């Protein structure tokens, strides 16, 4: 009852972690 | 401002998917049935 479900929450841990290393190197510049 | 962004239109669709999904679940709804052809299996 769950395949494509899943799919969008990983989806947003890579957009998470995406924007985690990249405003974080924008910042601690 | 912009980093406040990320999960938030995600839930603007992400909640919606699970309201659609919660949403179906129950739609085509000795004793033990009414009917005696409904017996027959």
């Amino acid at each position: 009852s769950f395949a494509g479900v899943f799919c969008i929450l990983a989806i947003g841990l890579l957009l998470a972690c995406l924007v985690a290393a990249l405003e974080l190197w924008w910042n601690s510049n | 401002a912009m980093r406040i962004v990320m999960g938030s239109w995600w839930l603007f669709t992400l909640i919606v998917c699970s309201s659609y999904t919660a949403n179906l679940a129950a739609f085509l709804t000795p004793v033990r049935t009414f009917q005696d052809l409904s017996k027959q299996l």
